[PDB]
């Protein structure tokens, strides 16, 4: 009850759901750049933070 | 003295570790992450001051009224 000829429809609903998938997952989160993430890498230096202005 | 399975952490393979969320839009919330919200006091020093005088004061006329 399911010829040959009507494959390549369901290949192309497929084609259509994992490229709608993979261009999200192709997407990806970088590093992080927020300061207030990374201010105690500044804390914990050998030397005290200069204020230079 | 200890074997380098020990000292890296790992027999064979090296397991992935999840990285540690951020919360974007707002400032991360630490045990070292406090002074953002509690500073040193500062708003009422002069009321420290005052409030010293006036309690070493009072304590003093009470325990010297006592004593009496
Ligand atoms: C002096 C000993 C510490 C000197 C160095 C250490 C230091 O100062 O660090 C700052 C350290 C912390 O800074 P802070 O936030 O200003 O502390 C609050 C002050 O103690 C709050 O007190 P205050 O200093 O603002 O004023 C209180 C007032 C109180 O006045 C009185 O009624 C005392 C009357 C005595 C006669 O006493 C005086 O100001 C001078 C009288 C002698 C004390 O304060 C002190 O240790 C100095 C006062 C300590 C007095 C009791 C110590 C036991
Ligand atoms: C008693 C509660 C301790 C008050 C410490 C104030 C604070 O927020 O804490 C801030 C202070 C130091 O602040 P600084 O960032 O200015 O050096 O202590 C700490 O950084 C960590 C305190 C951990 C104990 C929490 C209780
Ligand atoms: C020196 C004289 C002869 C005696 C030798 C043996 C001395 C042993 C006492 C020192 C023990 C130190 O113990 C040390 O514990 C830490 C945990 O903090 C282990 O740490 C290990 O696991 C952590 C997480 O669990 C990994 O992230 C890390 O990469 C890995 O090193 C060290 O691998 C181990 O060496
Ligand atoms: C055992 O001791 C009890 C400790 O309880 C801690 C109470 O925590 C409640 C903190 O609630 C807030 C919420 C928001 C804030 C804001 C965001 C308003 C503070 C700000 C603007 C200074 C960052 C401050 C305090
Ligand atoms: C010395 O310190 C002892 C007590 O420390 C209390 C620290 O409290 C800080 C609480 O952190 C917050 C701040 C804000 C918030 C809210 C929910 C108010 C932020 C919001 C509205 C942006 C989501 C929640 C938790």
């Amino acid at each position: 009850d399911v010829p040959i000829e009507k494959i390549p429809e369901h290949a192309n609903v497929l084609l259509k759901k994992i490229d709608a998938c993979l261009e999200i997952l192709s997407k990806d989160i970088g590093e992080v750049t927020d300061a207030e993430a990374h201010e105690m890498y500044f804390e914990t230096s050998k030397f005290q933070i200069l204020h230079i202005y | 003295p200890l074997p380098n399975a020990v000292v890296q952490g790992y027999t064979s393979v090296r397991g992935p570790k999840r990285p540690l969320d951020h919360f974007y839009g707002r400032t991360p919330l630490n045990i070292d992450t406090l002074w953002h919200w509690v500073k040193f006091p500062h708003r009422y020093d002069n009321l420290r001051f005052a409030v010293c005088f006036w309690a070493f004061l009072v304590s003093a006329h009470f325990a010297n009224k006592k004593q009496r």
